RNA sequence: UGUACAACGGGGUAUUGUAAGCAGUAGAGUAGCCUUGUUGUUACGAUCUGCUGAGAUUAAGCCUUUGUUGUCUGAUUUGU
RNA sequence: CUGAUAACCGCAGCAGGUCUCCAAGGUGAACAGCCUCUAGUUGAUAGAAUAAUGUAGAUAAGGGAAGUCGGCAAAAUAGAU
RNA sequence: GCAGAUCUUGGUGGUAGUAGCAAAUAUUCAAAUGAGAACUUUGAAGACUGAAGUGGGGAAAGGUUCCACGUCAACAGCAGU
RNA sequence: UAGCGGUUCUGACGUGCAAAUCGAUCGUCGAAUUUGGGUAUAGGGGCGAAAGACUAAUCGAACCAUCUAGUAGCUGGUUCC
């Protein structure tokens, strides 16, 4: 925490990357359901415990 | 017709700031020029100057003069004109003392 | 004193990141873990939490290895090639 | 426009803080082009943007007054709220007595 | 469209307490000069005195006013 | 990058809690209070009237604790020689 | 087979467009953008924190909040460009 | 003073700023002082300058899961003519 392991570190970068909504694209296709991203972590809302 | 008569006078905003918050004399006197503004020119947009609005702030919220000299000028809109075509613009007139002045219309050639 | 003043302190972790099963479960003084068991030579699992055998058993992660025994069972365990028959 | 960026830089870029910078509203368009702080340090070169000098804390009371205390006003009983040793020690006395003896 | 009404100004009333500015052989003394004195002066100097019952404020729920400037037909509803 | 009356914990952008470094002028005994310079904000829903009853802040002729379970709360007192 | 078990899950009412949105002394005028500005941005004022600060750095914690471009459905207990 | 406590108003608030906070008053303020990090001690066991106090808003005996749909002479319900 401003000075850090490389575990935390790396565990971050998974965390960003994940931070996205969906690609648009699969809202179109065939036999789909998925209508947004639940999986959705904000740093406001809902902390990661890390 | 044209009507771009402008007169000046001398606010009493003694009489008008009488008993209000310190914290909002000041606020006050501005929210009441523009009154005074309305009744005389009858008009309903005012603008006022930022140079009147110094003088009037020159002591604080709570330092407003008794007297202020004015002069207002009563001007038409234009460019997307407002809701009235007329407005009415309130400067400062510079004097040493606002005490013995009667009200003036101010001669524009 | 006790309840939100008393959450005002409160800022250092027991436990941290297990090595064994990445759970945030693993007590920093005591160096073992509580989830899994680590560092023991075992994984910690009890009949009476019938749930945590649901959760971490086989069958739950990729199964990277088993997958392929009982379609390899399905053969006989065949070692070498085929060969080519038409088209 | 919305002048956040540049009032920062620029005050990052002349080195007063943020509470002297001066970008004038006449020029506004040009002040929002200029992003960078390459464009802002021309910006204050030909100026568009100023210091807005220091407010001024005059001593002039002070040296007034302290001029007076040097001729021996403002030194009654009113003008005095601490104890004898606390204003001057009795051991700073007794030090500065005996060093000039000795 | 009126000995109307308003905003200012004027007068009375009233509160306080003698303004800013200028002047003074007033001012405890201090220095500094010279014919060095029989108020010797220059400069500093809280204050005091003269103009100065002055100046300020006076209606926001004071009074009065022939003065100066303005204002005076916007909306709605109603009947046996 | 924040290090907190919005970036951490308190279900919250919660007047709570949470370790430390630098630190100007005046008054004053002083890192007190009050005022300012350097920096930093001007964010906390606002407009109008301002009756009750309130919360916070006050003052009272004469008597002075008779008030109340009890001078509870205020008052006085205070710095320096 | 249902009317009620301070029954379970879910939904919706009156109360009610009320109680409330009142600590941290405080905001005002103009211009620009814009469909729209008590709240944005700039300038002019007025103020505050007053160097045990509402200032500069950081540990713990957070995890991308940092910075620019675009943008206002939802969030910022009013508003919002 | 800072800090650390938290006495009195039986003040504010009491569907709160807050599952114990705010204001004033007050105690203590160089030591049986405050406090960070590391570490030790764990449930009938710790730890206690002792109040049966504290042990992660839980304590004359923590929290979680299982035995367990525990037992109940005692409440409450118990569905069509």
């Amino acid at each position: 925490a401003a000075q850090k392991s490389f575990r935390i570190k790396q565990k971050m970068a998974k965390a960003k990357k994940q931070n996205r909504p969906l690609p648009q694209w699969i809202r179109l296709r065939t036999n789909n359901t998925i209508r947004y991203n639940a999986k959705r972590r904000n740093w406001r809302r809902t902390k990661m415990n890390i | 017709l044209k009507d771009v008569v402008t007169r000046e006078y001398t606010i009493n905003l003694h009489k008008r700031l009488h008993g209000v918050s310190f914290k909002k004399r000041a606020p006050r006197a501005v929210k009441e020029i523009k009154k005074f503004a309305k009744l005389h020119m009858g008009t309903d947009d005012v603008r006022l100057a930022p140079e009147l609005n110094q003088a009037i702030w020159k002591r604080g919220v709570k330092g407003v003069e008794y007297r202020l000299r004015l002069r207002i000028s009563r001007k038409r809109n234009e460019e997307e004109d407002a809701k009235n075509p007329l407005f009415s613009y309130v400067e400062p007139v510079l004097v040493a003392s606002a005490k013995g002045l009667q009200t003036v219309v101010v001669e524009e050639d | 004193g006790k309840g939100t003043p008393s959450f005002g302190k409160r800022h250092n972790k027991s436990h941290t990141l297990c090595n064994r099963c990445g759970r945030r479960s693993f007590h920093v003084q005591k160096k073992t873990c509580s989830s899994c068991g680590y560092p023991a030579a075992k994984t910690r699992s009890y009949n009476w939490g019938a749930k945590a055998k649901r959760r971490h058993t086989t069958g739950t992660g990729r199964m990277r290895y088993l997958k392929h025994v009982s379609r390899r069972f399905k053969n006989g365990f065949q070692t070498g090639s085929a060969s080519k028959a038409s088209a | 426009a919305n002048l956040r960026t540049q009032k920062r830089l620029a005050a990052s870029v002349v080195g007063v803080g943020k509470r002297k910078v001066w970008l004038d509203p006449n020029e506004t368009s040009e002040i929002a082009q200029a992003n960078s702080r390459n464009a802002i340090r021309k910006l204050v070169k030909n100026g568009t943007i100023v210091k807005k000098a220091v407010t001024v804390h005059s001593k002039s009371r002070t040296r007034a007054h302290a001029q007076s205390k040097r001729e021996g006003r403002h030194s009654g009983y009113g003008k005095r709220k601490g104890t004898r040793e606390a204003r001057l020690p009795s051991q700073v006395v007794w030090i500065r007595r005996l060093r000039v003896l000795r």
